[PDB]
RNA sequence: GUAUGAGUAGCGAAAGAAGGGUGAGAAUCCCUUCCACCGAAUAUCUAAGGUUUCCUGAGGAAGGCUCGUCCGCUCAGGGUUAGUCGGGACCUAAGCCGAGGCCGAUAGGCGUAGGCGAUGGACAACAGGUAGAGAUUCCUGUACCAGUGCUAAUUGUUUAACCGAUGGGGUGACACAGAAGGAUAGGGAAUCGCACGAAUGGAAAUGUGCGUCCAAGCAGUGAGUGUGAGAAGUAGGCAAAUCCGCUUCUUGCGAAGCAUGAGCUGUGAUGGGGAAGCGGAAGUUCCUGAUUUCACGCUGUCAAGAAAAGCCUCUAGGAAGAGUAGUACUGCCCGUACCGCAAACCGACACAGGUAGAUGAGGAGAGAAUCCUAAGGUGAGCGAGAGAACUCUCGUUAAGGAACUCGGCAAAAUGACCCCGUAACUUCGGGAGAAGGGGUGCUCUAUUAGGGUGCAAGCCCGAGAGAGCCGCAGUGAAUAGGCCCAGGCGACUGUUUAGCAAAAACACAGGUCUCUGCAAAACCGUAAGGUGACGUAUAGGGGCUGACGCCUGCCCGGU
């Protein structure tokens, strides 16, 4: 659910949160645990390439397997975790043989029920086939472009995509986004959709809680001088002086196309968008 | 190499006020070490080293006239022997 | 007033000392540049 | 090089006085007494930085904003001692270098294995003494860590004592906030000890002054805090595992057991420290009580909180010697002086500035505020004497009370604690300490009524009431909101032109448009390689608007 705040203070007014009521655990795994560091978006050379980023919580990463590589060895959902690298929460599930992993927790996912990967898995909500065993109109997860890569495809939180039909060596898939795209039959998916759904109802409610997410401040470009933007310069409050209005860099920014127009993927995909 | 080790003695007040105690006061070489020290001592004057305590001092800045430098640096070292030895004559 | 200059042994001896000069090929141009003016300190 | 301004400006925040001494010479150097200043510092440690400025004996050309017999100045001799402290020989973070490798007119750029790199992890010593300069380093007592030989017993020999990974696993190993406890440090009263017992009206004791202890180690104990156990079996842990992980059975409980733990007690101590006169007295009981420690222990929250070594265990392996007790011996390199809120560091200066951390007493007090003091430290490197204008920093003013001025600028006024009382409007939280009124000292009832502590003795806290007393005045000093009405702008906390502008400007949470199917778009780079992102359309980039409420109309001819 949704959890609201009383406005106690000017900075607690709209602001509301999540009550985690999901959550089983709140201690992570010690040994499935790596090291982050902070990058800033800055590069090779140290130079800031991305903005907008700095200086949050610090974390540390939770290793994932996207593949579900285990075989006929069935698993069991021991808890739901917190995971602050992504949007979703994730589960943490024993196998028979006394391995641990950690997956993408999908809806309807609960501590004790039994998970299975493979061709004799069955259509049930966490588990992983390949996209030739999964019948025409389930809806999938966790997709992977290349077989035995990992799931790449439809991994945040709330998102799913149906499979639409075949064609022999590949199979049709309708995007989270609405594009219709082709998927070799060899690739795996995951049953169900994922399952936290109400994180984008959520008001951020204060500056500081961004600063606490890792965001930098925007600068809008009207207000930076000519040597800066496009848009800077003029005598007070100007408008877009411009045909069109500009990025940093040149480059129109409201409808124009950046695609690649001579790219390989393109007989692949169905509909766009 | 004893007698490149050991350089020669130490006489001041505070040396000749601790050569009571049967602590000796010794000049050496600056790249000795405590070990070396001993041993060499003990080859050099026959005796029973129980102790050395060793000190590094840098060079004095000084000048004579429109010319300035340094002293030279100086390893020191304090050489006590054992209640059962001869002494150091000195 | 804090000023310019707030002396760091270590600092000092990585910005400008004679194994930094070194590792450059404009270091070593550097160096010989002072060498040929005949200066007693190089870096 | 030398004038003029000119014997002019200045002599860099502050309390001194007298008596002795030294000397050729004294406001300025030394000693004594009295007075004054700081005291969450102007006291004590200690990193950085400086590099001999440290001590002793001589000195007075120059330096010292005056003088100097003095000095952080000149000359000559000295001074820094470590198995245990801080660093290396131990470990790793960011970052840096980088065999082969990839990329590129040259030069080179990037990067794997590997390696460096603390501001962090691990790791064995305490208490006294030391009169020119060092002290957990020297010396005196009493220890611990790692090793070695020599003795004396014990035990084992390839179904193999014992050792054991460069490999597996566990631990190491981690945020923020809140509250209540235990203990100790600290503070204070009696008691006890030593001395005094008094100048001017009084006091031989309800008088005054000073003091009323001691480690590490070793042995015991301990407020407590976490806490489930046993047995079988193994698609996993690159081989193996008796270890871990997983599963199933029996067993289950605020009762034990197990792991941790501040402190306490005895020894250490026939020692040390210590007044009164070499000598060396007393060292008890009670109250108060942490900003320290138990201890990130408990509880709660979302923004979800290093690594590696080390240590323990498991086998793979190595193996005829091994441990045990006692003795004696062994233990390297670098730093160590002195300054360190400052005359020794950064500011050209013996410069009203700046400089990380630890400790930081009493009365009154919520307090590290405020005023006066303790321990400790200082009297500030030009003086004396007159008491004009004018300038600066302060204190009071009759009657009036904003008439001043661009403008109440500046100043004046309010201010603590307790009681009563409190508006429009509102997003129902606020507005609010709104506004506006009243009270406040001391004595007796009174070692109170009642509380805390204790076996008691006793010690600590302590209202309501009555009766009185005195001043112009009772938070009698210092420190401690002025308030109200109405309008523009920006919702708000925040940010900005170091050195003329703090804002109505920027940011912001929210809104909307648009691009992007993953070798994503976008951005850096010739490229390789990267950020985005160890992310995946509830995600990421760009444009405009700027909480919230009601809304956001017509036009696609032109670009
Ligand atoms: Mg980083
Ligand atoms: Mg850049
Ligand atoms: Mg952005
Ligand atoms: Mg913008
Ligand atoms: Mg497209
Ligand atoms: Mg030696
Ligand atoms: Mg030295
Ligand atoms: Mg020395
Ligand atoms: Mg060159
Ligand atoms: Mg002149
Ligand atoms: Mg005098
Ligand atoms: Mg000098
Ligand atoms: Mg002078
Ligand atoms: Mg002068
Ligand atoms: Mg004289
Ligand atoms: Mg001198
Ligand atoms: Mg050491
Ligand atoms: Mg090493
Ligand atoms: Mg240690
Ligand atoms: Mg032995
Ligand atoms: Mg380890
Ligand atoms: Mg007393
Ligand atoms: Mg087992
Ligand atoms: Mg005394
Ligand atoms: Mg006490
Ligand atoms: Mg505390
Ligand atoms: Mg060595
Ligand atoms: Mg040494
Ligand atoms: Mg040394
Ligand atoms: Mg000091
Ligand atoms: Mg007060
Ligand atoms: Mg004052
Ligand atoms: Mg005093
Ligand atoms: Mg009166
Ligand atoms: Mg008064
Ligand atoms: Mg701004
Ligand atoms: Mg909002
Ligand atoms: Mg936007
Ligand atoms: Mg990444
Ligand atoms: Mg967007
Ligand atoms: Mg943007
Ligand atoms: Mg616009
Ligand atoms: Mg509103």
């Amino acid at each position: 659910a949704i959890k609201k705040y009383k406005p106690t203070t000017n900075g607690r007014r709209h602001m509301t949160s999540s009550d985690f009521a999901e959550i089983t655990t709140s201690t992570p795994e010690k040994s499935l645990l790596r090291p982050l560091k902070k990058k800033a978006g800055r590069n090779n050379q140290g130079k800031l390439t991305v903005r907008h980023h700095g200086g949050g919580h610090k974390r540390q990463y939770r290793v994932i397997d996207f593949k579900r590589n285990k075989d006929g060895i069935p698993g069991r959902v021991a808890t739901i975790e917190y995971d602050p690298n992504r949007s979703a929460n994730i589960a943490l599930i024993n196998y028979a043989d006394g391995e641990k992993r950690y997956i993408i927790a999908a809806k309807g996912l609960e501590v004790g029920q039994t998970i299975y990967s493979g061709a004799e898995a069955d259509i049930k909500v966490g588990n992983a086939l390949e996209l030739k065993d999964i019948p025409v109109g389930t809806v999938i997860h966790n997709i992977e472009m290349k077989p035995g890569k990992g799931g790449q495809l439809v991994r945040s939180a709330g998102t799913s995509a149906q499979v639409l039909g075949k064609e022999g060596k590949y199979v049709l898939i309708r995007l989270n986004s609405g594009e219709v795209r082709m998927i070799l039959a060899t690739c795996r998916a995951t049953i169900g959709q994922v399952g936290n759904e109400q994180h984008e109802l959520i008001n951020i409610g204060k500056a500081g809680r961004s600063r606490w997410m890792g965001k930098r401040p925007t600068v809008r470009g009207s207000v930076m001088n000519p040597n800066d933007h496009p848009h800077g310069g003029g005598e007070g409050k100007a408008p877009i002086g411009r045909k069109s209005p500009m990025s940093p860099w040149g480059k129109p920014t409201l409808g124009y196309k950046t695609r690649k127009k001579n790219n390989n993927s393109d007989k692949f995909i169905v509909r766009r968008r | 190499d004893a007698r490149d080790i050991i350089k020669r003695p130490v006489v001041t007040e505070e040396s000749t006020s601790i050569l009571d105690d049967k602590k000796y006061t010794f000049e050496v070489d600056t790249r000795a070490t405590k070990t070396q020290v001993k041993y060499a001592i003990e080859e050099i004057f026959d005796v029973k080293v129980a102790k050395v305590n060793v000190m590094n001092y840098k060079g004095k800045l000084k000048r004579m006239g429109r010319y300035a430098g340094y002293t030279n640096k100086r390893r020191k070292a304090i050489v006590t022997v054992t209640a059962d030895s001869k002494e150091i004559q000195f | 007033m804090k000023r310019t200059y707030q002396p760091s042994k270590r600092k000092r001896k990585k910005v400008h000392g004679f194994r930094t000069r070194m590792s450059t090929k404009n270091g070593r141009r550097v160096l010989a540049s002072r060498r040929r003016k005949g200066r007693k300190v190089l870096s």
